[PDB]
RNA sequence: UGCU
């Protein structure tokens, strides 16, 4: 993303099971790298890295 | 509306029916008329457009004719009888806002900056984009799509259209239509032609040992079988003639009407069409070595076709539709219903073509039957988001290909858009390269009689072609000379040529619209006089010292002279894509030189209106004026002085909008700084905070408070209270 | 519908309508006209009547249709773009009035006078 | 990585010609497995990599020589006792270009697969001198195919492989040693390793359906899995070889 | 064969050598005169309105001009397209209604152009 | 085209030039240069395009082919092969570009436009396809990945 | 080479007649009996030496 | 570039103008010619030139196949009928060249016969490109079709009497529709028959070779003296071209031909109209020197006023009495009267006060702003100046004109007193 | 993006609110940069727009010049207000039982 | 038709 107008989708999940799931295997801090080649894409950007 | 619907109407003037002869329906003479309304009952009311956009009803005036026909052989004429209605476009000649003040404008409740040129059909308001297509009759060699370099002929006349091509896929030329069951080969049609000497088809082919050595293999294709007389190759061709001796007529009439109907053949003579096809195998022979093939994307070959030419179209067919439904009307009433004596006006339907022309215009979808044209998109709802979007969407342009294939060959930005159309302003997405924009300073030219044109080239010393053989064509010196796709016939020492009638027209004895190109490579020399082509005003360069001076200048300024009066005395002149290929053009007078003919206008005309807007747009990249372009069409502002009694259903308006600083002079021109679409505040380049971390930016509580950014959003709700069949009403 | 109906009908629906677009009436009033025009129909003694008989009963159907809506139009140029005489045509009007019994507004003298200084 | 690559172009691979096709559309016929792809690059070494004599000499035997590439003039000679095509090959140019080709050479290629001709229709007379006397088939053909003959002869091939369309010499300049290899444009691997003089067991090629009908499956897993990584290596961006052996 | 030029083909028609020469010479449309006693107008007036006698002088320049001086105007005459096959003058007379003669005059060779010079036309008013 | 590489490489080695004397030219504390340093955003080539000079506008990897004929634009001479008429960029953005240097850049920037809106539609088909395609293997138990069957 | 016949023009091809091969037209009865040798040679473009690459 | 030789004369015949013909054979270079060829004879017609020649070729020489010959007279005609045959013998001994129409009209095309200082040139009255036709080859054709005719017929050795009579098939002559008649008018059918309908010439063949050439060749020259003034070809270079190409038949919309193409009243109020300053020397100028100072001054001083001796149009021929204000829309009368205002101050006083001005005449700011530009400019620290310098020379040398302009600023004056109350 | 465009426009902005003028912003020309530097050096204002600033939360003066100037900045019709969206249960389709 |  970056800011310009880009209209992005929030769902909420109806279970506790898909709640608990959605938590743990697509938590933030446990996607931290990608599979492709491990890399970390969750880090600094830019007016924070200067 | 002037002249084209008059020309409609005299090549349709007269109908009549086999049935019962001696009777017919003549047409004298059709008027359009000022716009009215049909509201009151059965008398007519001068309505505007504001009142039109207001009441959801279309602004056409009513077409009437007059006519005479026989009732029962006894001559009865009628002076003004209504038969349609024609939505008249706005500023136009027979609005009522062309010559108007703008306290008339007021009075009618219309903005005075208002760019106009829109229908305004049932309410809403519709433009008619520019469609460009490939320009007709021209031969254009091509790689097929095996990779097979052969060429291909559309000729299109007034009545049919067909596409003609010719391959060599097994070394020989074949020619394709789409009237044959099987390609033949070409030294058959040269036979059937009437040219049945080898030698002489050879001469015309070329003399070159190469071109021979390419040619031979048709030849012994030809001779391996029995033709060798004109009345073989008919028959061969006659058998080779899908349904619709006989075969042989069949043949010839297909070989002199259907088969490149852009060739006219005074009775049954086919020279011109074997020199033709003869120049074309000569470059496909060309061409079939050193790659140089033909691009499309040459807008030197592109055609723009305004709504006059749709309109014309759609006005055809519809009163040809129209006359053929008297006719059956006729027949079927006149033989069989009773003594007395049927005459047209109890059936001439007077809503047919206004039916018409509203589904036309508002649909957008164009399906002409008798050219075969299906159309669609053509007419759009024009944006009022603000004056520069109305604006910019006022002059557009649409392609023929509509997001047929990412080629990215049309799409991309062709060197030739060099001062016709804006190379920046695009929309960005999926129609990135197919929708541009016109530049600020252009011209589209209309279609000239192409009498003194001919006359003039005939009395230059252009020799007949008919007169000596084709083996002419293959010397280095002889340059053939084509009018609109037709051989003109040929000539030497081009340049005196292409002096001499650039010199006749600057002098004014031949329309300034008239272009004149040369090609060296094929020696070529085109002279272009259809409608539809993009010129440009350039300023003449002679001996290093243009001919516009400061004297001049001051003239202009003071008001003695105007831009006519310079295209008159040979100052300025306008130069088509063709024209310019061949002619020197200089940026600046510094940048002038011994070898050059013309004089840039000035360079900032290059962008189009919504690019015009952009401050220093030559320090910027070209994303970034794509981007702003985009975004300037959807900008945030005043529409006109006519924005709080105009009812739309969406319209956006700023509280304090304030001109801006930094203007431009295409601002001042078009008058952008009295109703501009934004304001003028106090930025800081800086990091605050960490909340302008991609993009976006950070405001003040105090200056929002103060009215800053202040928006109206203005939606309109619609209800209607209508009549059933039944003696019923919505309360 | 639309099966169930004669050519005579089918012929007398689309006079109908050849004379509303004539007169260029919006579709409302197209509307009226064919449906009172099968109203019409629907008795007999109309049905089976002259070929005169059903232009009148067209021409008087559109008159009606053009009388329900306080609009202005003179029945003598209703019979000169019909192809009758008056006689018949009046004749054939107070029949099929007294046969149907539908509302017959007053013709407005202001609608007509307007409509007759237009033309002028 | 098909988003993050903008498909760019001069990408020679440091020859600077060759255009081959890479990035996205390498990536789909790689996926796709077509048996004819756009483009196909054969790598061959060789056992005297160091020779630019025997590296030439490997180029001319591998790569296919048509006859009038070779012969300085062909003409159709009309004796008043007979006609015949009289073709005369440049020796100096066959030296020059260090090709294994002669008149009986040049006699043997003609014959195969050209009308029918026999062998007693071609002669030689001379050392670079080739005579060809057609005869009539009857089969709608007369003496007069003298000019299918001119029209088709020149296109016949002398030497190389008919699949092979060009052969080219690329140099590594490893500051070791200076080596030499073959590039061929052609879709035929096991001619090239057939070929002398090429060592076929370090020869590879970019066509997967043509490395598994010659060297296996396991051959052209190994190919697929090599081809993607530098397709994928040549944009700078880099993938884990676990997802591409899973591929494969 | 080079391409030769006007002034030196008469001049070698003329000094080189002496033998007579048939020419072919393709006038424009419209000469610079009058029908004389016609019957009518502005309309084309070819050659066979002009009646015989000398009608216009023909002068070569410095620098390889030929121009034709037809009364006031001045036309400039230029080689046209160099004819290489057989082209055979003939005057086929029909001095009776059931048998006529065919003379053959002689051969064609060279093709001239004479067009007017609009340059001058234009400059002049 | 030795011709095209000899002056393509001298164009570049004029860009790269003119990028290293301004980067040693401009003093510390600079905002794009901290940032170029930093990687945050920009690099060298831009600040070195946006001070120094522009590099050449190449379409295709090549220079501006010939629009008209045997030209890119009627104000150069014919068969003329120079590097301001083929595409060459001599001033920078600071000092305004030329008309044909704005509108090669803008031909460079649709090319760019063009191509990424092709790769979109491209990589979304080809992204569909591999995925219906592996969207059926799986790791089990014992260390063994295997399809659905 | 390509040859035409003086009389209409067609093409030309290579015959054996009772005394010496000759030219003859398919259309008329025209010939050509041939006296010295004829040649028509094309001297075809011949492969350049590739040099390495690198 | 002067013409130092070759003063060659152009003469003009025209005894061969209906009678000289140009026949050209595309297919025949010109080293060979038809001079040895014996010729038999040729077919022409009057109207529609289309001449058919008609030649013999020999037979004993090598280059002639008499197999072949025997064989295609044969093929075209039967074995021994001779009742209509292309050839008179078993060999093709005849050669038929047939005539193709280059261009209908050829008065612009003219032979010309080169002599010793003297140019003839006769006109021509027809050209025509001469082919090697092939019909021999189409009645070998017919002959084939009727010869398998004939062997259908007599498949069988004894053919019995066939009662194949003609029943009668008189079909309708059907009113033809004018589209089919046009259809059948222009088909090639009927065009070839029209043609036909014209009965043939025979003419015999004359060649070079022979006397009656070198006697009929003279025909092409005309007794006449060397130097005679031509009585025609005298029109001038503008008449010429005026010949060779004839006619096809805001306020500045007139172009200034057009406007000069005007009386000179409707001149000077255009000009005046479009500028609203200009000198009278500039006018003249402008005008042309060839017009009368004396009438250029009646008409501008019926369309313009004196200032300062400069000319300034009229307020009414701006301001036509149905026209109105632009942007405020009050009638014209009240913006004449502004302006007749705003020229007696400028006439006044060369300095004028756009505050003074609007709060005097009770006009808008926008309405003054233009009337003040279309006469003057601004000056910083000095208010609005005239245009133009005060021109003293034009008041000098018309002293009445002065004294008329002065009496009539008075006038005006008097009523702008009247109605403003100064 | 190298937008050196939007510099120019602010610095001639500046210049032009100063000097109560109207810079033209014309392609392939218009006012230079040296010109509206002379204008700022004139009304006393620094030449290259950076301008001594003074952070409002702390107080203290910013080790870096700030660049300021007037800017033409225009709003588009794209607004939160419309884009936001939230959908419950709500109604689906007859054909398929989806939103 | 616009938006990312
Ligand atoms: N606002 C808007 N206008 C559209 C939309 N789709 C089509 N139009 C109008 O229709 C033209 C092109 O639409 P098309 O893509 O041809 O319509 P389509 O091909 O049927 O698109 P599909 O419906 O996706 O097939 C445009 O130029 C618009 O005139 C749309 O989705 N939104
Ligand atoms: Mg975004
Ligand atoms: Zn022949």
């Amino acid at each position: 993303a970056d800011f310009d107008g880009d209209e992005m989708n929030l769902h909420l999940p109806q279970t506790e099971e898909a709640k608990a799931e959605a938590l743990v295997l697509m938590g933030t801090k446990a996607n931290l790298v990608t599979p492709r080649n491990g890399e970390p894409l969750i880090a600094a950007i830019q007016d924070f890295l200067t | 509306i002037n002249v084209e619907i008059k020309k409609i109407m005299k090549a349709n003037e007269k109908v009549t029916s086999d049935a019962d002869p001696m009777w017919y329906l003549k047409y004298l003479n059709i008027y359009v008329g000022l716009p009215d309304v049909e509201e009151s009952f059965n008398v007519t009311r001068p309505v505007s457009p504001h009142e039109c956009r207001l009441r959801d009803m279309t602004y056409s005036a009513p077409i009437t004719v007059d006519i005479e026909y026989t009732r029962g052989s006894q001559r009865i004429i009628r002076n003004a009888l209504p038969i349609g209605r024609m939505p008249i476009m706005l500023r136009s000649s027979n609005c009522v806002l062309t010559g108007k003040t703008p306290a008339e404008f007021a009075k009618l409740n219309e903005c005075p900056l208002d760019p106009g040129g829109y229908f305004i059909v049932k309410g809403v308001e519709k433009v008619i984009l520019i469609q460009e297509q490939l320009s007709k009759n021209r031969i254009i060699v091509e790689a097929d799509r095996k990779g097979a370099v052969g060429a291909s002929v559309t000729s299109s006349t007034h009545e049919k259209k067909s596409r003609t091509n010719m391959a060599v896929k097994q070394g020989r030329f074949y020619l394709r239509h789409n009237t044959l069951s099987e390609d033949i080969p070409i030294v058959i049609i040269f036979k059937a032609m009437g040219v049945e000497s080898d030698q002489e088809i050879v001469q015309m082919i070329g003399t070159e040992e190469h071109v021979m050595a390419a040619f031979g293999p048709s030849l012994e294709e030809c001779q391996k079988a029995q033709i060798f007389t004109q009345m073989q190759a008919l028959k061969y061709i006659g058998n080779k003639v899908r349904r619709q001796k006989t075969k042989i007529e069949e043949a010839r009439e297909l070989l002199a009407s259907t088969i490149l109907t852009h060739v006219p053949v005074k009775e049954f003579n086919f020279r011109a069409k074997c020199i033709y096809t003869a120049v074309m195998v000569r470059r496909v022979i060309l061409a079939q070595g050193d790659n140089k093939v033909d691009d499309r994307d040459y807008y030197g070959n592109k055609r723009l076709e305004l709504a006059g030419q749709l309109l014309s179209l759609l006005f055809e067919d519809l009163f040809k539709k129209f006359n053929s439904e008297m006719k059956k009307i006729a027949d079927q009433v006149i033989p069989k219903q009773r003594a007395a004596q049927f005459d047209v006006v109890k059936h001439m339907r007077q809503d047919q073509i206004t039916n018409g022309m509203v589904n036309a215009i508002s649909t957008g979808n164009w399906s002409l039957k008798r050219f075969k044209m299906d159309r669609q998109g053509v007419t759009q709802v024009l944006s009022r988001l603000s004056y520069i979007s109305a604006l910019g969407m006022m002059t557009r342009i649409s392609s023929q290909f509509e997001k047929t294939r990412k080629v990215s060959g049309p799409r991309s930005l062709q060197p030739s858009q060099w001062g016709m159309l804006c190379p920046s302003d695009t929309p960005e997405g999926e129609a990135c390269g197919l929708v541009k924009n016109l530049a600020l300073m252009t011209h589209i030219t209309t279609d000239m009689e192409d009498g003194p044109i001919v006359k003039l080239a005939s009395n230059l010393g252009v020799e007949d072609v008919n007169l000596l053989c084709g083996e002419e064509l293959s010397y280095p010196n002889v340059f053939l000379v084509f009018l609109n796709g037709n051989i003109l016939g040929v000539i030497r020492d081009h340049k005196k040529l292409v002096n001499t009638f650039r010199l006749m027209r600057r002098a004014g004895y031949i329309n300034e619209f008239v272009s004149i190109s040369t090609n060296l490579t094929d020696r070529c020399v085109y002279i272009s006089s259809d409608g539809g082509r993009l010129c440009r005003p350039y300023i003449i360069v002679k001996k290093q010292k243009p001919a516009v001076t400061n004297k001049h200048m001051e003239e202009l300024a003071q008001g003695y002279r105007n831009f006519e009066d310079f295209l008159h005395e040979s100052l300025v002149e306008y130069l088509d894509v063709n024209e310019e290929n061949d002619c020197n053009i200089a940026l600046y007078e510094h940048t002038i030189n011994k070898d050059t003919t013309h004089l840039e206008i000035e360079p900032f005309t290059l962008l189009g209106v919504c690019a015009g807007l952009i401050p220093y747009p030559h320090h910027n990249q070209s994303p970034r004026n794509t981007y702003q372009c985009a975004m300037g069409k959807q900008a945030m502002g005043t529409i006109g002085y006519n924005q709080r009694n105009r009812i739309d259903t969406l319209m956006y308006l700023l509280a304090y909008p304030q001109k801006p600083m930094v203007k431009t002079k295409t601002i001042e021109l078009i008058e952008f700084e009295k109703l501009p679409a934004g304001q003028n505040a106090t930025v800081a380049v800086m990091s605050y905070s960490g909340y302008d971390i991609e993009d976006a930016l950070v405001l003040n509580k105090a200056s929002l408070d103060r009215g800053f950014g202040r928006c109206l959003v203005y939606k309109n709700a619609k209800c209607t209270l209508k009549r059933y069949t039944n003696q019923t009403f919505d309360k | 519908e639309n099966e169930q109906v004669s050519r005579s009908q089918q012929r007398g629906l689309r006079r109908v309508r050849d004379l509303c677009r004539v007169l260029q009436l919006p579709p409302t009033f197209e509307d009226t006209a064919v449906a009172y025009y099968q109203q019409a129909y629907r008795h007999s003694g109309i049905r089976a009547a002259r070929l005169q008989k059903k232009e009148v009963l067209v021409g008087c159907c559109v008159l009606i249709t053009c009388r329900q809506h306080n609009w202005p139009l003179t029945m003598g140029a209703i019979c000169t773009l019909l192809y009758a005489d008056l006689d018949v045509f009046s004749s054939t009007y107070m029949q099929i009035v007294k046969l149907l019994g539908l509302d017959v507004p007053s013709l407005c003298l202001a609608e007509l006078v307007k409509t007759y200084c237009s033309s002028f | 990585p098909g988003t993050q690559m903008t498909l760019k172009t001069f990408h020679f691979a440091g020859v600077a010609s060759m255009n081959i096709t890479l990035g996205v559309p390498r990536i789909k016929e790689i996926i796709n497995a077509s048996k004819a792809i756009s483009t196909p690059i054969i790598t061959a070494q060789l056992d005297k990599d160091d020779d630019a004599d025997y590296a030439r000499l490997v180029k001319g035997r591998i790569e296919k020589t048509l006859l009038g590439e070779i012969s300085e003039y062909i003409e159709e000679v009309f004796l008043p006792d007979d006609c015949f095509i009289l073709v005369k090959l440049s020796l100096e140019r066959i030296r020059l270009l260090r090709l294994e080709v002669n008149a009986e050479t040049v006699r043997y290629s003609i014959c195969t697969s050209k009308l029918r001709v026999k062998p007693g229709d071609v002669a030689v007379h001379g050392e670079a001198v080739v005579c060809v006397t057609p005869r009539e088939n009857s089969k709608s053909s007369m003496y007069y195919v003298l000019q299918f003959l001119k029209e088709d002869l020149p296109k016949v091939v002398v030497q190389g492989i008919p699949e092979v369309s060009r052969a080219v010499i690329h140099i590594d300049e490893q500051s070791g040693k200076e080596k030499y290899k073959l590039l061929v444009e052609g879709d035929n691997l096991r001619a090239v390793m057939a070929t002398h003089g090429v060592k076929g067991t370090r020869t590879t090629s970019n066509n997967t359906y043509e490395v598994e009908k010659t060297l296996g499956i396991e051959a052209a897993r190994t190919t697929i899995i090599n081809e993607i990584q530098y397709t994928m290596v040549n944009h700078g961006m880099s993938i884990d070889r676990r997802h591409v052996m899973l591929l494969s | 064969l080079p391409k030769d030029v006007s002034v030196a083909e008469l001049l070698r028609e003329l000094s080189l050598t002496k033998e007579e020469e048939l020419l072919f010479l393709q006038l424009p449309d419209t000469l610079p005169g009058q029908p004389p006693t016609q019957d009518i107008a502005e309309n084309a007036c070819t050659l066979a309105d002009l009646t015989e006698g000398q009608v216009g002088k023909l002068l070569i320049r410095k620098s390889g001009r030929v121009q034709l001086l037809l009364g006031k105007v001045t036309l400039d005459v230029t080689m046209g397209t160099a004819c290489s096959f057989l082209q055979e003058l003939v005057s086929v007379g029909l001095g009776d209604s059931r048998t006529g003669e065919m003379t053959v005059l002689g051969h064609v060779k060279h093709k001239l152009v004479c067009s007017p010079d609009f340059e001058s036309l234009l400059d002049h008013k | 085209e030795t011709l095209e590489a000899l002056i393509l490489k001298e164009l570049s080695v004029i860009r790269d030039h003119a990028g290293s004397a301004c980067l040693r030219e401009l003093d510390k504390s600079n905002s794009p240069l901290t940032m170029a340093l930093c990687g945050s955003k920009g690099s060298f080539i831009n600040i070195s395009q946006m001070i120094a000079c522009v590099g050449q506008q190449a379409i295709s990897g090549s220079r501006v082919p010939d629009g008209f004929e045997n030209r890119s634009l009627p104000h150069f001479e014919k068969h003329s092969k120079l590097p301001a008429a083929k595409g060459f960029v001599a001033n920078s953005f600071y000092s305004g570009l030329t008309p044909t240097e704005f509108f090669f850049h803008t031909m460079a920037g649709r090319e760019g436009l063009v191509d990424t809106a092709v790769k979109t539609a491209e990589t979304g088909y080809m992204q569909r396809r591999l995925v219906k395609s592996l969207e059926d293997l799986c790791s089990q138990y014992d260390l063994t990945v295997r399809s659905s069957t | 080479m390509l040859l035409f016949c003086p009389g209409c023009g067609n093409g030309l091809i290579v015959e054996e007649g009772q005394r010496c091969h000759r030219f003859a037209c398919n259309t008329c009865p025209y010939v050509h009996n041939i006296t010295r040798k004829v040649t028509n040679r094309k001297y075809p473009k011949l492969k350049e030496v590739d040099d390495v690459l690198g | 570039d002067d013409p130092v030789v070759q003063e060659i004369d152009v003469y003009l015949a025209k005894s061969l103008a209906e009678k000289l013909y140009l026949f050209q054979y595309p297919v025949r270079p010109a080293s060979m010619t038809y001079d040895d060829i014996p010729h038999l004879s040729a077919k022409i017609k009057p109207k529609q030139q289309k001449v058919e020649l008609e030649m013999a070729i020999d037979t004993l020489n090598p280059n002639y196949c008499r197999s072949k010959g025997e064989q295609i007279a044969l093929n075209v005609d039967g074995a021994c009928a001779d009742e209509t045959s292309t050839y008179s013998s078993k060999l093709m001994d005849k050669q038929t060249f047939c005539s193709s129409q280059t261009t209908s009209n050829t008065s612009r095309y003219a032979a010309a016969l080169y002599r010793q200082g003297e140019l003839h040139l006769t006109p021509l009255h027809g050209i025509l490109q001469l082919r090697p036709s092939f019909s021999y080859l189409d009645k070998a054709d017919a002959k084939h079709r009727e010869r398998e005719a004939a062997n259908e017929a007599g498949d069988s050795s004894q053919d019995e009497a066939e009662d194949d009579v003609k029943q009668i098939t008189v079909r309708f002559s059907r009113p033809e529709s004018e589209q089919a008649r046009q259809r059948r008018v222009q088909s090639y059918e009927f065009l070839q028959k029209k043609h036909a309908e014209e009965p043939w010439v025979h003419l015999h063949y004359y060649g070079l070779r022979d006397s009656r050439s070198e006697h009929e060749r003279q025909y092409l020259l005309c007794p006449g003296s060397s130097g005679v003034e031509n009585t025609e070809l005298v029109k001038s270079p503008s008449e010429y071209l005026m010949m060779l190409m004839p006619p096809s038949q805001p306020s500045n919309v007139l172009s200034m031909a057009q406007l000069r193409t005007l009386p000179l009243a409707d001149q000077i109020k255009i000009l005046m109209k479009n500028v609203k300053v200009m000198p009278f020397a500039n006018l003249m100028s402008l005008l042309g020197p060839s017009i009368d100072s004396v009438a250029v001054l009646r008409g501008i001083q019926k369309v313009a006023m004196l200032v300062q001796g400069n000319w300034v149009v009229k307020s009414d021929i701006l301001y036509p009495k149905d026209s109105s204000s632009p942007h405020s829309g009050v009638p014209a009368e009240v913006l004449c009267r502004g302006r007749d205002f705003v020229m007696w101050k400028f006439t006044q006083s060369r300095w004028v006060v756009r505050k003074e001005v609007a709060t005097v005449t009770k006009l808008c700011a926008e309405d003054v702003k233009d009337f003040l530009e279309h006469m003057a400019v601004v000056r910083i620290n000095k208010g609005w100046e005239f245009i133009l310098p005060y021109d003293g020379e034009f008041i000098k040398k018309h002293p009445d004109v002065v004294q008329r302009q002065h009496m009539l600023w008075t006038g005006i004056q008097a009523k702008l007193e009247k109605v403003y109350n100064l | 993006r190298m937008t050196v465009g939007k510099l120019i426009e602010l610095l001639a902005g500046k210049a032009g609110v100063l000097d109560g003028r109207f810079h033209y912003g014309t392609a392939f020309g218009g006012s230079k940069v040296k010109d509206v530097c002379e204008d700022l050096v004139r009304h006393g204002y620094n030449y290259l727009g950076k301008d001594y600033v003074t952070s409002g939360i702390t107080g203290e003066p910013l080790e870096a010049y700030i660049y300021f100037g007037p800017v033409y900045y225009q709003k588009l019709k794209h607004m939160v207000l419309d884009k936001m969206h939230a959908r419950a249960r709500g109604p689906r389709a007859v054909l398929t039982r989806q939103p």
